[PDB]
């Protein structure tokens, strides 16, 4: 039990690098989309 | 212009100051935004007297879009998006990996395509291009952090 | 002041608009240097001219100051 | 030339002159100002022999 | 969705495989279709219609997996949405 | 990678198969001849070995 509680710190800080990363990715992702397309839409319209 | 005559010796001037475009059949890829005539005399140090003249034509044209929107932009936006979803998967599925890796193949075979269609011309690297290297590096880097 | 212009045909002596004084002559090759020689430019300006790297410029205040190659001053 | 050899006709390279004297263009011609350059290949030497 | 989202399970998998083989026919198509502008082809509206549907089907498996591989050592299970699923669903 | 995930082969036999997909891509673009082998294609035998 000792070594599974152990375990299971690793596996909860793994989750929450992974919540972080949803988040910081699908930002740059968008911003990274936008950054692009942006100036030559503006400058279409 | 003319080869070898002169314009000292045969004069050329624009019947107007616009190209025809009466008879123009539309195209389906551009649309000719502008078009000017314009006549051009040019004199060399050689020969004061002997003006060269040339008429120049020119066309402003605006590609359509909407081909490259819908075969191209649409695709690789679609690969983007999934990128973001390996982080909320679950390790314990073992799932990540494999689709990462799926994402990065799909990528790649769409690069295969997308090559051949983005101009070799290498002055400068196309929007299209910098968008395409920007996901293969997001991609990447998920993949690492994965 | 008067300077030479290639705006006009033939080349003319021409006093320039109010506000521009500098003759200026420009002189760069084209694909005709193999027997035409360099293409001349001549004109009046508010100020000398810009050169591009493969563009000779040369601007003086004098009357007739810029007369193409083939003329005199 | 092939209807003429080295002895019907002799081959040389154009002469230019500049102050007076005469020089060979030993070189391929190119506009300064209207060669488009090529989008993918840039011109290092353009010599040119008899 | 017949796939159980458990260990072993495969759906991921088959998503993006699938995904995979829609890209593959994308360059198929893509050599048939010419490259005017003025429409969209009817194959290419569905086409692009199915990678869509792909997508969004790979993000409800992604969405099912991180349910179902939760723990109590890891997530504290929401009441409402306990009784909406296991008891509001089955008496709708 | 550990190796309790289970994708340790998945990643290099993929990355085997894009290193395909390049190989099949650049060998498209450049003459058959024997001469030497194109830089990129050495890159790709080299990447394809290891
Ligand atoms: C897309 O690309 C194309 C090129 O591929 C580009 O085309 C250029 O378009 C611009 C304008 O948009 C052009 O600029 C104009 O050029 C005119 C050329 O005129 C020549 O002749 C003039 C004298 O002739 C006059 O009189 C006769 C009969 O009386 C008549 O037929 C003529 O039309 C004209 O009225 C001469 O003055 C002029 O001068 C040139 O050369 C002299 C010396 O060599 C030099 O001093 C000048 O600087 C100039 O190089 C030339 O020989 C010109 O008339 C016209 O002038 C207008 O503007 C100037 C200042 O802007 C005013 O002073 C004047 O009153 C006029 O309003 C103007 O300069 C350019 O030549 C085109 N170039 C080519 C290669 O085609 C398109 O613009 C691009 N389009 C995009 C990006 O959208």
């Amino acid at each position: 039990q000792e070594s599974n509680n152990a375990a299971a710190e690793w596996k909860y800080v793994a989750m929450v690098m992974d919540h972080i990363l949803l988040g910081v990715f699908m930002l740059v992702c968008i911003i990274g989309t936008l950054a692009v397309f942006a100036g030559r839409l503006i400058e279409l319209n | 212009g003319t080869w070898t005559y002169d314009g000292s010796v045969v004069a050329i001037n624009p019947e107007s100051d616009q190209p025809d475009l009466s008879n123009f059949m539309e195209s389906g890829e551009w649309v000719i935004k502008e078009s000017r005539g314009w006549k051009h005399s040019v004199t060399y140090s050689c020969c004061p007297d002997t003006p060269y003249l040339d008429i120049t034509y020119h066309f402003v044209m605006q590609r359509l879009p909407l081909y490259f929107i819908v075969n191209v932009i649409i695709p690789c936006l679609l690969f983007s998006f999934l990128t973001g979803l390996v982080f909320y998967l679950p390790t314990d599925s073992g799932e990540k990996m494999t689709l990462s890796i799926s994402v990065l193949l799909s990528l790649t075979v769409f690069l295969l395509v997308i090559v051949e269609l983005i101009p070799s011309t290498s002055s400068a690297v196309p929007l299209i291009g910098k968008y395409m290297l920007f996901t293969m590096v997001f991609v990447i880097a998920s993949i690492i952090i994965t | 002041i008067v300077c030479h212009t290639t705006a006009t045909s033939p080349i003319s002596a021409v006093t320039c608009p109010p506000g521009e004084n500098l003759c200026y002559r420009k002189m760069w090759c084209d694909a005709f240097c193999s027997s035409r020689g360099k293409v001349v430019e001549l004109g009046c300006a508010a100020t000398c001219p810009s050169k591009k790297p493969y563009e000779e410029v040369t601007c003086c205040s004098t009357d007739k100051c810029n007369p193409h190659p083939k003329q005199r001053p | 030339s092939l209807k003429y050899t080295a002895k019907e006709i002799t081959l040389s390279l154009k002469q230019d002159a500049k102050e007076n004297r005469t020089y060979p263009v030993e070189w391929i011609i190119i506009d300064p100002e209207g060669f488009t350059e090529n989008g993918e290949w840039e011109i290092v030497h353009r010599p040119a022999r008899v | 969705y017949f796939l159980p989202a458990q260990a072993g399970g495969q759906k991921c998998t088959v998503s993006i495989n699938v995904l995979l083989a829609q890209t593959v026919f994308l360059f198929l198509i893509a050599q048939k279709i010419p490259e005017t502008s003025l429409s969209v082809p009817l194959l290419g509206r569905f086409l692009i219609f199915v990678m869509v549907v792909a997508t969004l089907i790979v993000m409800n498996c992604v969405i099912v997996l991180n349910v179902s591989q939760r723990t109590p050592t890891t997530h504290a299970m929401s009441p409402r949405l306990r009784h909406v699923l296991l008891e509001l669903l089955p008496r709708l | 990678l550990p190796a309790d995930s289970g994708e340790k082969t998945s990643v290099a036999i993929s990355v085997l198969l894009a290193q395909s997909v390049f190989l099949l891509l650049i060998s498209k673009r450049l003459p058959a001849t024997s001469m030497a082998i194109p830089l990129i294609g050495k890159f790709l035998l080299f990447g394809m070995v290891l």
